[PDB]
């Protein structure tokens, strides 16, 4: 039962309304950090601050979820993207390992990352996780991994988000 | 054939004794040859008798990103880079392994973090994690791989 997915708060929107994507996970075991590769179509969304609604430029870090916001583990944070070719990477992670395997208190389950589209047009379009040379190993253009500091290499699924103004 | 030589240094801060420890090392190879030089501790290499052609010139070392400059035309002595603007390469695709990925991503983070906050007087510190070779594996580490994170050698 163990996955990473995204959800978004709308799957309908008219242009210049914001829609926020939540990269959310379930049941992965001992969980310290991730990195995906998020695919949009850049003139039909453009990507921004979910909270704020400042659009990305190619630095623009993602905001928090619940998980990987306990600061005694030193989170860190990453964005790194391709905005004209509609690639955002985004990645967080915890670098005080030990730290955290002593709490003994994993993090496995909640949201991850939020991203913000914002309607440019109205037509049908998707974003979804795809792979990355940036990412050989990736599923589908995933990396999760554990708090030993070791990617997880099987054991979970990538469900992709449902179509945004479809129809 | 003709004298082709430059300068590799590492993209982060260093200092008088980090530098040659740091600059030495980097492999220059000419693709598709027999010629290939190792930096020396101010960065330069030196391949002699290179055959006048175009080339693509490949710069590897463990836990850089590798580095491939296609089109260089060689018809005489041939300087690539001064020590003033010298060929930067990127630490932080690491060997995990044995095996790097040729990627830098957050994987090459982590590996790092297996050792965070230690320091070379500790047994678990290993010289390879501490990238800018300062005696510590800290956030600084974490930081040069960051300044080039998710990025392959297309990129350069
Ligand atoms: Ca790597
Ligand atoms: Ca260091």
């Amino acid at each position: 039962e163990s996955y990473i997915t995204m959800n978004f708060d709308k799957n309908t929107a008219e242009v210049g309304q914001i829609i926020k994507a939540t990269v959310k996970i379930n049941k992965i075991t001992n969980f310290s950090g991730y990195q995906v590769n998020i695919k949009y179509d850049p003139t039909v969304l453009q990507a921004v601050n979910p909270k704020t609604g400042v659009a990305y430029t190619n630095s623009s870090l993602p905001t928090s979820g619940e998980l990987l916001v306990n600061e005694d583990y030193g989170p860190i944070v990453q964005g790194v993207h391709k905005i004209s070719e509609g690639i955002l990477n985004l990645s967080r992670s915890y670098t005080a390992l030990d730290v955290y395997r002593a709490s003994e208190s994993p993090e496995e389950t909640g949201t991850v990352a939020v991203v913000g589209f914002k309607a440019l047009q109205k037509k049908a379009t998707t974003v979804v996780f795809e792979h990355s040379v940036t990412m050989p190993n990736g599923i589908i253009g995933t990396t999760l991994f554990n708090w030993y500091g070791n990617r997880i290499t099987s054991g979970y699924s990538v469900i992709q988000p449902g179509e945004i103004n479809s129809e | 054939g003709t004298t082709v030589s430059g300068y590799i240094n590492p993209d982060f801060v260093t200092t008088s004794t980090t530098a040659p420890i740091v600059k030495a090392g980097f492999t220059v190879e000419i693709v598709g040859t027999t010629k290939s030089a190792v930096t020396d501790s101010n960065g330069y290499f030196e391949i002699k008798d290179v055959a006048a052609g175009t080339y693509t010139v490949k710069i590897t070392k463990a836990n850089y990103l590798t580095r491939e400059i296609a089109n260089v035309s060689v018809t005489a002595d041939k300087e690539l880079s001064t020590s003033a603007s010298p060929i930067l390469m990127w630490a932080g695709d690491m060997a995990i392994g044995g095996t790097q990925d040729g990627a830098i991503n957050l994987e090459d983070i982590l590996e790092i973090c297996k050792a965070f906050g230690t320091s070379s007087t500790d047994a678990k510190y290993q010289v390879g994690l501490d990238l800018n070779r300062d005696g510590a594996i800290s956030l600084e580490d974490v930081m040069i791989v960051a300044k080039h994170f998710n990025k392959v050698s297309s990129d350069y």
